[PDB]
């Protein structure tokens, strides 16, 4: 076991019992999202620790189950909409066709299919599975961007396969050029708040 | 066969933990082999036709229990579609791969550092391995890996962080300048191995360099404002404390480091940029402004630290430092010579001059405030030839050592000049003009000739010349008569090689002829009994009634002690080995030499009379040749025809108070005398007996102003000469032997000196015989020290004669006297009578046929004269 993202999974159940979270107290009236950096290889701990979650929490809170590659493979078996979107060329000619063979998935509309798999506003929350499966074109701070078209108030909580700096987001082996501020810090990277979990 | 049980022992290893192990395979290293493998349960995925969105989901949703084994003929799909990324980078690949070739490629066989070598996978080719064989040394680690494999990117061929350093500071100097960003692919090259994490590391366990988002340039900003900081401002450091890098140990490494970098000017260069960037950051130069400029000897940053020290004293002396700052004053000096800059850049050691020959000027100024003032002429001319000329030198020197930093155009001190030039117009020259009057008035010596002591140049070969001859050598030296030399030079010449050997003087000086232009100062020198004026001459002259001017004349005054004479267009190195014979009664021998008299009566250059104090002066430390014991030479000979002035700007009142009646028999009129008969002195004009003090067949008196007054401007006023004070009549009888050649040297090819014969032709008739080499012409400092390689031969340096290898180490006097035999065995009649025949002497030191002279022999032996 790594004991610091134990702790800070633990700190998952703790903040949704805790007042900020479901009352979105950062200033109350927003969308009461949070973020999760975690140690980019820890996968299991957190997909495990996501897969108890959905069978412990049920104990305190109302929500429902999400898989992060099962969204993906529900609507793509390869980039899909790319072979799909060949259609494009006698309705306008090769320009929007070139455009949306190269340029795919822009990341706004990935809100929509998520509030038919669960009816986000009458949850407390959602909980993942398959976690840091990230590498198609689905990113952190733009799924944060896109879920508040739906989501409305309900938190969202962006575990993220590296760090958050308090500012620039990054998966992996450093990647992404963007940040996410809407949401709060469930438990930063830092500090004895990062780890309290002593003996 | 075993590369297929490694294959199964590898693919276990991986399976053993991971679930899922790839194989990428362009090298299609076990293509055959698939089935033949012992896993349990695991499922091959050649990935290459795949749904790879569908085979990720197969992998981690669909069968979460199955071990999968993934294949492609080429690296991982596209990383914008590359579903499987995540998977693999926290997963495992099995290699396929063999490492020996690699290792052994490395030279480093290590079946360890194989697992960081697996590590590095993508980093090699045959190139890189191979030259890291180059650099290897087999207790290799994963840091000294690390390490090397950066130095390998860096193309050093050892792997230290400040000469990696060197190298992308050099690569840093390039990217800011020149069209560079092999530093950025450096650094790219190290991140995609770990290793730039690796090099910022180790700039902190080396170079003590750290930042949160590092770059050269930061690391340049931290490391300048290091040793910046150790030179700092003493008055003004703190404020430029707080941009340094990150650890003292760093700061001590960065010293070091910059010790290195000024030391070793293998990597002096970097500084062409640091002295760029640092400026505009804070311009701290401005900010430091008057902090103090002698105690900066010390710190040597920036051209803007230069200038501050330069603007700070340059406000010293238009503040004008008369009253002088002396060990500050010298401080700064030979330090800043030494220092950086000065060492890139030589105007700005003249700086230093500028400063040390003014620190002169003003200190001699202090002692001599008043000018100067002495009891009678004795005691004057005593405290001169100590010092009273030194304030030539020094205004001089120091003035052409300002204009020495301002030789590029960089008049970065310019208007102190007209400080330093008012102090001669205006009080050097213009206060002891009254005071040595104060003394001719005491002594009147005007019609009152004696002074105590000091030799008089009235009667020189009358009853000096000869009478040289009390050393038994002595009858003769060769002469150099020359036209116009303020008596410093005389100084200068000599004193500034007080470090020569036999090359020798000793300090002494005698009073000239009153009257200061050249040709009676001549007059005085013509080789005599008497000295003559004569009538159709005027302000040329005599002595034996022959003539000081005109080229027949003047070679004709010497033939009376068997002489002759030449040109300044011919004496400068006047031809070679010939020189043994057109001369060999001659009791006088004359060259003449002209080139401040050039400078002086051309008025436009009378204003440049600095442009002498250098012209000239490029000449003037220098003279002599043909004289040093080698092929026997003796003496000095040449002397003051008279002194000279000269001053940066228009005249004071003191330079041109003037004459009282011009004497009728006028022999000259001039800038600042006349000579003509009967004339007692004025309270601004000296007057007095040239018939008492010429011993020249003439009655005349003088008419000179009293002190630096003058008179009408022929051919000069801030130059001038004629009066009677020792920038005008101090004559150097300095003792003198031989000095350092540059004046009057250029035209005619070398003369590399003369040495053959005592004979005719180069004929020879005893069957032994003497090759009797005349000496007469040494080395000095432009002829020859060369040993003779001395053999007959034909045209095209075949022997026909016995050969002798000949030196010499002798000064000895009497031109009739010295003959060597230098005796040469001889081959009867070989010589072809048609063609020529020569003596070569080598340059025994290169031994080629390297110079002849004419022979032709046909003997008449032994028999036929005895």
């Amino acid at each position: 076991i790594d004991p610091v993202l134990e702790y800070r999974l633990s700190q998952v159940q703790s903040r949704i019992s805790e007042e900020r979270f479901l009352k979105n107290n950062g200033s109350g009236n927003e969308i009461g999202f949070w973020i999760f950096d975690y140690p980019a290889q820890n996968e299991l701990q957190v997909r495990e620790h996501l897969k108890y979650l959905l069978r412990n929490l049920e104990k305190d809170h109302k929500f429902a189950h999400l898989n992060i590659f099962q969204i993906i493979v529900d609507m793509l078996t390869e980039r899909g909409l790319f072979d799909r979107v060949c259609q494009q060329e006698v309705k306008v000619g090769t320009e929007a066709l070139k455009k949306q063979l190269v340029g795919l998935l822009n990341q706004k509309k990935i809100a929509d299919y998520i509030a038919k798999k669960v009816d986000l506003q009458n949850q407390e929350f959602v909980i993942l599975t398959g976690m840091g499966n990230a590498w198609p074109l689905v990113r952190g701070h733009e799924l944060m961007s896109a879920l508040q078209d739906v989501m409305g108030f309900t938190p969202l909580l962006m575990f993220y396969p590296g760090t958050y700096s308090g500012h620039d987001l990054s998966p992996l082996a450093g990647i992404d050029s963007r940040n996410y501020y809407r949401a709060f810090r469930l438990v930063p990277e830092s500090g004895p708040a990062a780890t309290l979990n002593p003996r | 066969t075993l590369q297929n049980q490694e294959f199964i022992a590898g693919l276990k290893a991986k399976f053993a933990e991971h679930r899922i192990v790839f194989w990428h395979d362009p090298d299609k290293r076990f293509l055959e082999e698939l089935d033949n493998l012992e896993l349990e349960n695991v499922t091959l995925l050649d990935m290459t036709d795949q749904s790879q969105l569908a085979v990720k989901k197969r992998i981690e949703i669909d069968e979460p229990e199955q071990q999968f084994l993934l294949w492609f003929p080429h690296d991982a799909p596209p990383k914008e579609f590359d579903w499987l990324l995540d998977i693999r980078l926290y997963s495992t690949e099995f290699h396929a791969d063999f490492a020996a070739i690699t290792l052994n490629t490395l030279g480093i066989p290590q079946l360890g550092l194989r697992e960081h070598i697996q590590r590095r996978k993508a980093f090699f080719s045959t190139k890189r391995l191979s030259a890291l064989k180059g650099l290897v040394t087999e207790q290799e680690n994963e840091a000294s890996l690390d390490k090397k494999m950066v130095a390998v990117i860096a193309g050093v061929k050892t792997a230290k962080t400040e000469e990696i350093l060197f190298s992308l500071i050099t690569q840093y100097v390039n990217q800011q300048k020149d069209d560079d960003s092999d530093l950025e692919n450096t650094l790219a090259m190290l991140k995609r191995h770990d290793l730039e994490g690796v090099l910022w590391d180790i700039l902190n366990q080396e170079m003590g360099y750290q930042a949160e988002h590092p770059t050269l340039e930061n690391l340049i900003l931290k490391l300048f404002c290091t040793d910046l900081s150790a030179q700092a401002d003493p008055q003004k450091r703190e404020w430029l404390e707080k941009n340094v890098l990150a650890t003292p140990s760093g700061r001590a490494s960065a010293l070091a480091f910059m010790v290195t970098w000024r030391a070793d000017r293998r990597y002096k260069e970097a500084y062409d940029y640091c002295a760029q960037q640092m400026q505009d950051a804070l311009r701290p130069e401005d900010q430091y402004r008057l902090s103090s400029p002698y105690d900066l000897h010390e710190c040597e940053t920036t051209l803007s630290i230069e200038q501050t020290i330069i603007h700070a004293l340059v406000t010293q002396l238009l503040e004008e430092s008369t009253t002088l700052d002396r060990e500050a004053f010298k401080k700064l000096l030979s330090e800043r010579q030494s220092k950086y800059w000065c060492q890139t850049r030589q105007e700005y050691c003249a700086i230093y001059d500028a400063l040390r020959q003014a620190e002169r000027l003003l200190n001699l100024r202090n002692r001599h405030i008043d000018g100067f003032h002495y009891q009678d002429s004795a005691t004057f001319w005593k405290a001169y030839c100590e010092e009273l000329f030194r304030f030539d030198q020094a205004y001089r020197l120091f003035n052409e050592y300002a204009l020495l930093v301002h030789s590029k155009g960089a008049m970065i001190l310019k208007s102190l000049d007209d400080y330093i030039e008012a102090l001669y117009s205006n009080w050097y020259l213009a206060e002891l003009s009254r005071s040595w009057n104060k003394v001719l008035e005491t002594e009147n010596r005007m019609q009152e000739w004696r002074i105590a002591g000091v030799p008089r140049q009235q009667n020189f070969y009358n009853e000096v010349v000869k009478p040289q001859f009390n050393n038994p050598q002595i009858k003769r030296v060769f002469v150099i008569i020359s036209d116009a030399l303020r008596y410093e030079v005389a100084e200068e010449l000599g004193n500034q090689i007080n470090t020569e050997k036999r090359f020798t003087a000793e300090l002494r000086s005698q009073l000239g002829v009153l009257p200061s232009y050249t040709q009676l100062g001549m007059a005085a020198l013509l080789p005599h009994d008497e000295i003559c004026y004569q009538p159709g001459s005027g302000d040329i002259v005599y002595a034996d009634g022959l003539s000081t001017s005109g080229t027949p004349n003047r070679d004709t005054i010497l033939k009376k002690y068997k002489g002759m004479a030449v040109k300044s267009d011919d004496l400068l190195k006047w031809k070679n080995q010939q020189g043994r014979d057109l001369i060999r009664d001659y009791e006088v021998v004359y060259i003449w030499h002209n080139t401040i008299d050039a400078m002086g009566d051309s008025a436009s250059t009378e204003e440049k009379t600095f442009e002498a104090c250098r012209n000239a002066v490029v000449e003037l430390k220098d003279l002599v040749t043909r004289v040093i014991n080698r092929l026997h030479g003796t003496r000095i000979i040449v002397t003051a025809d008279h002194g000279f002035l000269f001053q940066q700007q228009p005249l004071s009142g003191q330079d041109k108070t003037t004459l009282q009646i011009k004497p009728d028999n006028t022999i000259k009129n001039h800038k600042r005398f006349i000579i003509g008969h009967q004339l007692p002195a004025d309270d601004f004009c000296w007057k007095g007996k040239v018939a008492d003090t010429a011993g020249v067949s003439d009655n005349s008196e003088f008419l000179i102003p009293k002190g630096i007054q003058r008179f009408h401007f022929s051919g000069g006023a801030r130059f001038v000469h004629g009066g009677a004070m020792l920038q005008e009549v101090c004559v150097p009888v300095l003792q003198v032997k031989a000095l350092q050649k540059t004046a009057a040297e250029k035209q005619p090819q070398r003369r590399p000196v003369d040495i053959v014969k005592h004979h005719p032709l180069i004929k020879l008739v005893n069957n032994i015989d003497k090759v009797s080499l005349l000496q007469t012409h040494p080395v000095g400092e432009l002829y020859e020290p060369r040993t003779l390689n001395i053999f007959i031969v034909d045209n095209a340096n075949n022997v026909v004669s016995g050969k002798e290898r000949i030196c010499f180490d002798s000064d000895n006097n009497t031109m009739e006297k010295r003959v060597r035999d230098v005796t040469l065995k001889l081959i009867g009649a070989n010589f072809n009578r048609r063609n020529e025949y020569w003596l070569i002497l080598e340059d025994a030191q290169t031994e080629t046929g390297y110079q002849k002279y004419p022979v032709i022999i046909d003997l008449a032996f032994q028999d036929d004269f005895f």
